[PDB]
């Protein structure tokens, strides 16, 4: 209900702020390109209203769906005559960028759990792009009956198929081709050597 | 800050009961110890309870115990002072603690679980639904804690000539982490500890029991 | 409906004898040589039919198993006679995909179920092993005979009698899988490569040898989580090949 609001507010932050339409006109042009991303600078939506920045840095979970279902829907209303054939609204990713001065990777501990962090470090390792599927359909072994548009949560973190069929128990699996994904990556991060205390081991991330 | 020092020597001259009882029965006596600093410290100063919630108090002072050598079967979960060098360290961990779980097929939350470290969280089932499926961990509200262990082996100048050093694993947690650095000297009052799952040895071989020791004041 | 579409559409394209066309020549020759394989340029079919030409780039699995349909379809025209042996024909693809060009490095998930050209250096291969189609099986207690078609391997008869496979009256095809790694001479230097891996059937597994400079033309699929009450959400993509050439 209120999270409606919130992307209400949201989208007008982002078809409202200024004098030229810096946001309006980045997301048209970065849609009409066909790189379906955009950077928004934190200290724009503090200068536009502090109360959803002030919320960002405490719960960017829930937030940043509301801010990308946002931009999704700007960039809907500013392409009204798109091409014939692209009626499909592509989806668009939200990244984060701010001037404020970083911390050191030693002062991670329980307190920030599930908040926003920022860290400098060395990149050692990079493993291969792979794929992740965000929607998904299963199919049952018996009746064939079928879930389609199953949604998956971003991040490290799985999902578990239905054991009851609405038959055999566990009788779904899944349909390879009819599926939708992303590309991920991993890292590995290493302490700055400017910055590790003398006599003492690195640590990693 | 959130502990506090408390020395043996005044806690004997004053009651000599509490001094009796401690080593005994560490972990009741110190969770009532906690609750009566936390209580005295909320009567000085209201604003803590948005602050910080709990207190630990700490022994500092201790007659001097046997060496890394003399622990044995009489000193099951007793209050020891030991004294060694760090060889290794672990780093800082996030552990569980009040864990609410997330249920699977409806949305509610389950209430707060005390995370014991003897044996990991098992719920029940959900109250609503009264399902027994799997669960998952809030971690938006879930609460957690410092973790640290480390690794300690007598000083080579005090070990006997014609035999070795032995080592002994301990457990830091809260404040007590990223206290000590690898190859430093330290000492330490701890408790002698047995009761968590996995410590006896079932699988194959003789009937033979893991001891690791629970720490809560370091000195240098 | 539209799959129907589609199939009129490649029955079409083929029936060129009577405009200059070059096809006819090449499926007689194909019966001559005792072939079932088939190299169309994309180019021409570009130039005759775009929208063909994008479903199939954008789509492959059903505009493939149409174009299959309708070369099955005019095999049979010209001569059922040689369609009898074989079950299905097979399809090759050939010309410039322009965009769909993409190096072991440049392949990404925006090419899942298209077809892509790739340049690459074969590293790994495999043993040749055959794969089951169809199976035979005899019962000697009642002399009864039992066909099983594959797309559970029986052993008893329903009075619990034994039963004895046939090896030799069963259907088996060849399979391979390699390896492919960007080229050196390509990557940027200070990184590691990334390779993409391929699966060979019928004719073309023994095409390919490790330590050599090949470009293969197939399509681009995901592998489903195996059987599982929980799944890491995370599929494995595997080139499955139509056509390799020897630069
Ligand atoms: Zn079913
Ligand atoms: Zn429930």
């Amino acid at each position: 209900a209120r999270k409606s609001q919130l992307q209400r507010r949201f989208k007008e932050f982002l078809r409202q702020y200024r004098f030229t339409f810096k946001y309006r006109d980045e997301l048209k042009r970065h849609y009409n390109l066909g790189e379906y991303w955009i950077e928004v600078e934190m200290e724009d939506l503090a200068s536009f209203d502090e109360d959803l920045a002030d919320y960002l840095y405490k719960q960017p979970a829930e937030h940043l769906q509301l801010l990308e279902e946002a931009a999704k829907e700007v960039a809907d209303e500013v392409t009204r005559p798109r091409p014939s054939g692209e009626e499909v609204l592509q989806d668009i990713q939200v990244m984060l960028k701010s001037d404020a001065s970083p911390s050191s990777i030693r002062s991670l501990k329980s307190d920030m759990m599930s908040h926003l962090v920022k860290i400098p470090g060395i990149i050692i390792a990079a493993s291969a792009v792979r794929a992740k599927a965000t929607r998904i359909s299963i199919q049952c072994r018996s009746c064939r009956n079928t879930l389609t548009n199953i949604a998956m949560r971003p991040g490290l973190e799985g999902y578990a198929l239905p054991r009851k069929c609405n038959c055999p128990l566990d009788p779904y699996f899944i349909m390879p081709d009819k599926c939708k994904c992303v590309d991920f990556q991993t890292l590995k991060l290493q302490e700055l050597p400017d910055a590790v205390p003398h006599g003492e081991m690195p640590r990693h991330m | 800050r959130e502990s506090l020092v408390v020395n043996y020597e005044d806690l004997a001259a004053r009651e000599h009961v509490l001094a009796y009882f401690l080593p005994e029965a560490p972990a009741e006596l110190l969770q009532i110890f906690d609750e009566a600093a936390l209580e005295v410290v909320l009567a000085m100063y209201p604003k803590y309870d948005r602050i910080t919630n709990h207190i630990h108090v700490r022994i500092s002072h201790l007659p001097l115990v046997e060496e890394l050598r003399s622990l044995r079967q009489l000193h099951l979960n007793q209050l020891i002072r030991t004294s060694g060098v760090v060889t290794s360290c672990t780093g800082v961990l996030p552990q569980l603690s009040m864990v609410k779980y997330n249920c699977n097929k409806c949305n509610f939350v389950l209430g707060p679980f005390c995370q014991s470290q003897n044996q990991e969280v098992k719920p029940g089932s959900c109250p609503e639904c009264q399902s027994a499926g799997p669960f998952e961990v809030n971690m938006e509200e879930t609460i957690y804690q410092n973790y640290q262990r480390i690794r300690i082996q007598e000083s080579p100048g005090k070990v006997a000539a014609g035999r070795l050093p032995r080592s002994k694993d301990a457990i830091l947690l809260a404040d007590l982490v990223d206290s000590c650095k690898p190859g430093d000297e330290i000492e330490l009052t701890g408790i002698y500890h047995n009761n968590y799952d996995g410590s006896l040895n079932t699988a194959n071989g003789f009937p033979v029991f893991a001891t690791v020791i629970l720490a809560n004041h370091v000195a240098k | 409906v539209e799959l129907r579409e589609a199939q009129r559409d490649y029955l079409d394209f083929l029936d060129d004898e009577e405009d200059q066309g070059i096809y006819q020549s090449k499926v007689r020759e194909l019966i001559s040589d005792n072939q079932y394989r088939l190299i169309v340029n994309v180019n021409d079919l570009r130039r005759k039919n775009e929208k063909r030409a994008n479903r199939l780039l954008n789509n492959a699995f059903e505009e493939l198993v149409a174009f299959q349909r309708a070369l099955k379809d005019f095999v049979a025209s010209i001569d059922a006679t040689y369609a009898k042996q074989y079950e299905e024909f097979y399809v090759g693809l050939e010309g410039s995909f322009g965009s769909k060009h993409v190096s072991p490095r440049t392949l990404t998930s925006c090419f899942l179920s298209c077809v892509v050209c790739v340049e690459g250096i074969v590293t790994k291969c495999s043993l040749v092993r055959p794969k089951v189609v169809r199976s035979v099986h005899y019962c000697p207690a009642t002399k009864k005979t039992i066909e099983r078609r594959y797309s559970v391997y029986p052993t008893k008869d329903e009075e619990n009698n034994p039963l004895e496979t046939e090896y030799g009256l069963s259907v088996y095809k060849d399979h391979q899988t390699i390896t492919i790694q960007e080229m050196p001479e390509k990557a940027p230097a200070g990184q590691l490569p990334r390779s993409v891996d391929v699966i060979l059937d019928d004719d073309l597994v023994d095409k390919a040898k490790p330590g050599d400079r090949v470009q293969v033309v197939g399509t681009y699929r995901c592998l489903p989580g195996k059987k599982g009450g929980y799944t890491s959400g995370t599929f494995r993509t595997v080139l499955i090949a139509c056509n390799v050439k020897q630069m």
